């Protein structure tokens, strides 16, 4: 029954503030110190801030020390983090965690309970939808090496793009890559599938790109 | 000012094998080190606190230890469920906890060469004023593939990005996609494009190209 | 139809009384009644239970060259203290290498002991005690049991006779407004109210119920500094108030109560003491009444006393001879208050004699007894 | 029984004792933690640092006890276990940390045993042991016949109960014999144990070892070492330092031999010889053991009095018209009236 539930988060422009919160249940809230930990995509865990029981002591990471404020409400059984003047570098998945002591000065303990972090994104970009640029197989030279075909999903801002083939009918041999942030501030990802070269002349392959945040769906046919 | 350092990157091992992860501070922080385990899409789980003490629900397979200033995490026998990224932590006896960079445990497999496919820019993209050349590497086992882009037989860098998938759940292999970003105006100034792939599963570097 | 007869009996036990019933138009009859048991039961409302307290002390936290923080906990009579400049030792040597800023955090709290489920005393408020009594009634040779509450507004019917008992002439009880019950003993004590007890005294640790998690305690528990490197948690605490009380209980009400009240617990009650008196009213049905002319005739009657002595017992022996031509029963009653008759009625058949014991303070004893429809005079010469 | 695994992953421990014999304090394997005397029949429940009925191999054996010996648990004969106060006590049963024994009156309590090296170990605590009187008569022993009155006892049962002692991971244990001086260097001997060390020696001389370690260019007096990474769990005794702010609980052990209310037998004083005077009752009291005499009037003013009767005492009481009630020891009360 012991759990932590993160809330808040979302997309903001640089220089704007965002407030995060964490609800606690299954344990006594004011008996333990609590911390915020953030994990940027492709990166390890970084401690952001923390607060002792009864708010007796507060600490911050040097990178956020003059920008972030941490507080807790022991009546609401919740932890809060107020982030001001957010920078692009502050983009990360933010977790709340419960310590095993009440003071933060005990070095014997770690954090036994972690919640489900909420994503915070900081960027000077609009919620632009993806463009799909189909990648035809080089069937003229790879016919004896098995055919590889795919689609490039480019120039979209929001993270959660879903890509599938033949409306989910084709899952075998499908490789969907992690999106990579471009210098433009927009994401780009590719999706490819490996198929028998003999199938290219009889089977039509469709790349189905579903972008929830922009209510946009693109069905692109891939052919030599 | 003081950072924790773990093993350089990742450890490849089979199920039933033994894994040791070492974590050290550049300067002494505390008498104890915590260990965490994280799987993709999941929150970190505490395995060890107080250097030696296992958390409830954690199997005897995990054991804390150390030598000199260097603390270790040992898995006596890997299970299929023990493949995760492990982190080490110290507190400085204050709220400012610090973490190591993270050590990933990968599934052991035999070495297989990548299948390399090159995808020229589509007509739709070129008409958009931009171009993208994609070099696809399928089903290779060593994660550290080396891919370079060449234009008109000249080496280029700083104008491309790479994305690598997680280890496959059935074949235990990786897939890599390298994308070269060019403007339409510059794309048309060149006659040949090529992807140079160097890999441990290859007897020699393989180059694929198009005009 | 019925006749209501009223008598008053002293609130004693084991002493028989003769009730004379004489409804106009009917022959007088004697009813034999005895009070066998008197019980008074207070209504009890538990305020709290007192028991031995258990002092619980966890391992002391020793922080080498650093300051330990104290937390405020909600445990009963919780005590916490942080001591600095401590250099604790274990069997194999000093606990800390760095002694520049050693700090020890000591904690203690008070819990209910295991014995609080076995060895405890209940503090009750006692009020509005209910009085009841058990009467033995003998009518026409038939011994019946009558039980009723002695309030004056309660009655029971036995053999078609309604017995109204009370009100009692006194509402006095051996139990005070505040009592404490321990096992089989009850004490009258002005115990302290919940939430405001005193250390070393009864009620130092209190709970509303044996299973309650809400526990009050005041033991004046103070943590003391460690003895120069010794690892321990020394403290000053008041002696258990329950243990103190148990030794200082003194005599229980079973031995100290007035009027000879017997005291028992589970339920708490006072039994068979001489407190005031108990009025009794009996509804006697018309079927229970007969005329003098309806009685059988007795003849050839006489009385003699072969011997009489002066003693606390009934050392005198009076024998009344009678003859009857028909079998039947006759009522018997003394015509004087100097000498009573143990038999309310007699059975008469053929030719026989009945023996009645008696006592007197006078050397010359004379009395008359009415038997059935006639009277017989008795006399005796009594000696030391 | 042997089905109690609450000690399966636990160990005995050494702890401070104010008197280990000859008035000198020490750290002892039989150090007392506390004494429980809630029983009314005089039975004491004694909690000690050693564990009885358990072998060092974690197997059950009622003939053996295990005690701590320089980091390692060690076996000892249970037959060598003793408890005494002013005189030797009779042990009624044992389990783990708890010893049940019936002791004679005294101001101290001592517990001890013979170890694997044939060395006697003991711990003495101050303890005012003076059993309560059950009923109104005193005795030195239980009679074959007498009155049955309720009193508290400790039940000879090892069955699980609701009262438990917490078991925590023990602290690092300092040991000055881990270090030795070899020329200008300090050597740390592990003997299979994990050792934590700290020094004032130049260089990175702080850390852990599982193997022999040498610290160069310094003396033993500048180093400290303790055994860490314990595998068995230990009771969180107040005499043993905690290594964590809220401790580190690993398990719990139930407290054996629960308190219960049982029937207890007490002697009856022989009936007195009674004669009467003028509004007076005369009693000749010839008790074998000290007997309480008490009486009250049956009137408004009970005039309650009580006294202890030793032997051959003649008592004359005034008897009121309401009657006099006299209680003689554990006998039913007598009622007297004027003659
Ligand atoms: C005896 O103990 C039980 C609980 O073990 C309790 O319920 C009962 O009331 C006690 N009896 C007496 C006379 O105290």
């Amino acid at each position: 029954e012991v759990q932590l539930v993160e809330s808040g988060g979302g997309l903001v422009q640089p220089g704007r503030s965002l407030r995060l919160s964490c609800a606690a249940s299954g344990f006594t809230f004011d008996d333990y110190a609590m911390h915020w930990v953030r994990q940027a995509p492709g990166k390890g865990l970084e401690w952001v801030s923390g607060i002792s029981w009864n708010s007796g002591s507060i600490g911050y990471a040097d990178s956020v020390k003059g920008r972030f404020t941490i507080s807790r409400d022991n009546a609401k059984n919740s932890l809060y983090l107020q982030m001001n003047s957010l920078r692009a570098e502050d983009t990360a998945l933010y977790y709340c965690a419960k310590d095993m002591g009440y003071s933060g000065n005990d070095d014997y303990y770690g954090m036994d309970v972690w919640g489900q972090g909420t994503t915070v994104t900081v960027s000077s970009a609009s919620t632009k939808g993806p463009s799909v640029f189909p990648l035809a197989p080089s069937s003229k030279s790879t016919s004896g090496g098995t055919a590889a075909l795919g689609c490039l999903v480019k120039d979209y801002f929001p993270e959660p793009v879903t890509v599938s083939w033949n409306s989910g009918a084709l899952t075998s041999g499908v490789h969907t890559f992690p999106a990579v942030l471009q210098s433009s501030g927009l994401y780009s990802l590719s999706s490819v599938v490996t198929v028998p070269s003999s199938s290219l002349g009889t089977q039509t392959y469709i790349c189905n790109v579903n972008h929830k945040p922009s209510n946009t769906k693109v069905d692109k046919r891939v052919e030599p | 000012d003081i950072q924790l350092t773990q093993s350089p990157s990742s450890l490849s091992a089979s199920v039933g094998d033994r894994v040791t992860i070492t974590c050290r501070a550049s300067q002494r922080i505390s008498s104890y080190l915590n260990w965490y385990q994280q799987k993709p899409g999941k929150a970190p789980k505490l395995l060890i606190y107080g250097a030696f003490s296992l958390q409830s629900g954690v199997p005897s397979r995990f054991s804390g230890s150390g030598s000199g200033t260097d603390f270790t995490l040992t898995i006596s026998s890997l299970q299929p469920e023990d493949f995760a990224t492990y982190y080490c932590q110290q507190s400085y006896r204050t709220l400012t906890r610090t973490f190591g960079q993270g050590t990933k445990v990968e599934i052991k497999r035999t070495v297989a060469a990548p299948s390399v496919f090159i995808f020229p820019p589509s007509d739709e993209q070129l008409k958009s004023g931009t171009a993208s050349v994609v070099c696809l590497l399928n089903n290779f086992y060593p994660r550290e593939a080396k891919v370079q882009w060449k234009v008109d037989n000249a080496l280029q860098s700083g104008n491309s990005q790479e994305s690598v998938t997680e280890q496959d759940s059935k074949d235990s292999t990786y897939s890599l996609s390298s994308t070269l970003t060019l403007s339409k105006a510059d794309y048309e100034k060149h006659k040949v494009y090529a992807c140079e792939v160097t890999h441990q599963g290859l007897s020699s570097p393989v180059t694929k190209s198009f005009n | 139809g019925s006749y209501e007869h009223v008598t008053v009996i002293p609130n004693t036990v084991g002493v028989p009384y003769k009730t004379l019933v004489n409804r106009p138009g009917y022959s007088p009859m004697v009813l034999e009644m005895e009070l066998l048991s008197v019980t008074l039961e207070p209504t009890l409302s538990l305020d709290y239970i007192t028991c031995e307290y258990k002092t619980v002390i966890p391992s002391p936290y020793v922080k080498c060259c650093g300051t330990a923080e104290c937390k405020d906990k909600n445990l009963p009579d919780y005590s916490c203290k942080v001591f600095t400049g401590v250099y604790p030792f274990m069997w194999g040597g000093a606990y800390c290498f760095c002694d520049a800023e050693n700090t020890q955090l000591s904690e203690a709290h008070v819990e209910k002991s295991e014995s609080c489920k076995t060895e405890f005393a209940s503090a009750y408020r006692a009020h509005t005690a209910s009085a009841s009594a058990k009467l033995r009634v003998l009518y026409q040779g038939n011994n019946i049991t009558v039980t009723a509450y002695a309030n004056g507004d309660h009655a029971v019917t036995v053999k078609d006779a309604k017995f109204i008992v009370g009100p009692m002439s006194s509402a006095w009880t051996p139990f005070d407004n505040k009592i404490v019950v321990y096992k089989g003993d009850v004490y009258n004590m002005d115990y302290p109210p919940f939430g405001a007890g005193r250390p070393g005294q009864f009620g130092d640790i209190q709970s509303r119920t044996p299973e309650s998690k809400d526990v009050y305690a005041n033991t004046q528990l103070v943590l003391q500094r460690p003895a120069a490197g010794t690892v321990h948690v020394p403290y000053s605490q008041a002696p258990s108030g329950f243990k103190y009380w148990l030794k200082e209980r003194g005599a229980s009400l079973q031995h100290t109560a007035p009027f000879g009240c017997q005291i028992a617990t589970n339920p708490v009650r006072a039994v068979n003491c001489a407190v005031g008196n108990m009025p009794i009213s009996i509804d006697i049905p018309e079927a229970a009444f007969t005329r003098v002319v309806d009685a059988p005739s007795l003849t050839d009657m006489s009385c003699e006393v072969p011997a009489c002595t002066h003693s606390s017992d009934f050392g005198g022996v009076a024998i009344i001879k009678y003859a009857a031509s028909k079998k039947g029963k006759c009522a018997v009653h003394s015509m004087t208050n100097a000498v009573t008759i143990r038999e309310a009625e007699i059975e008469v058949e053929g030719n026989s004699q009945l023996q009645i014991s008696f006592s007197t303070a006078l050397a010359s004893a004379e009395f008359r007894v009415q038997v059935c429809s006639t009277q017989v005079h008795c006399a005796a010469e009594c000696h030391p | 029984k042997d089905n109690f695994n609450v000690y399966k992953a636990t160990r005995p421990y050494l702890a401070h004792c104010p008197d280990c014999g000859e008035g000198h304090s020490c750290h002892s394997p039989v150090a007392l933690e506390r004494i429980r005397n809630e029983a009314t029949d005089g039975t004491l429940k004694i909690q000690v640092s050693l564990q009885i009925g358990i072998k060092t191999d974690d197997s059950h054996d009622w003939t053996k006890l295990r005690y701590m010996d320089n980091h390692m648990p060690a076996d000892a004969e249970r037959a060598g276990l003793f408890v005494r106060t002013s005189a030797p006590c009779t042990i009624t049963g044992t389990m783990g940390h708890f010893i049940l024994a019936r002791c004679p009156k005294g101001e101290t309590l001592t517990v001890g045993f013979t170890d694997s090296r044939k060395i006697s170990h003991s711990c003495t605590h101050p303890f005012h042991h003076d059993p309560p009187v059950i009923g109104r008569e005193k005795f030195h022993s239980r009679p074959q016949h007498g009155k049955e009155l309720p009193c508290s006892t400790y039940v000879q049962s090892t069955a699980a109960t609701t009262e438990e002692i917490e078991v925590h991971m023990p602290p690092d244990t300092p040991d000055r014999t881990l270090m030795s001086q070899q020329s200008g260097n300090v050597k740390i001997t592990v003997n299979g144990q994990t050792v934590r060390y700290k020094c004032n020696c130049g260089g990175s001389n702080e850390g852990l070892t599982t193997t022999d370690k040498v610290i160069n260019n310094c003396k033993v007096d500048q180093c400290h070492a303790a055994v860490t990474n314990h595998k068995k769990w230990q009771y969180n005794s107040p005499l043993v330092p905690r290594n964590a702010e809220l401790g580190d609980r690993k398990g719990k052990i139930h407290i054996p031999f629960p308190l219960a209310n049982v029937t207890c037998r007490v002697p009856k004083a022989r009936n007195p010889t009674v004669t009467y005077g003028k509004n007076q009752v005369i009693m000749l009291l010839y008790p074998d053991h000290p007997t309480l005499l008490s009486y009250r009037n049956m009137g408004e003013e009970p005039n309650y009095q009580e006294e202890w009767v030793m032997h051959k005492k003649e008592v004359v009481l005034t008897v009121p018209t309401e009657g006099l009630e006299v209680t003689w020891g554990n006998n039913e009360p007598y009622k007297y009236w004027p003659q």
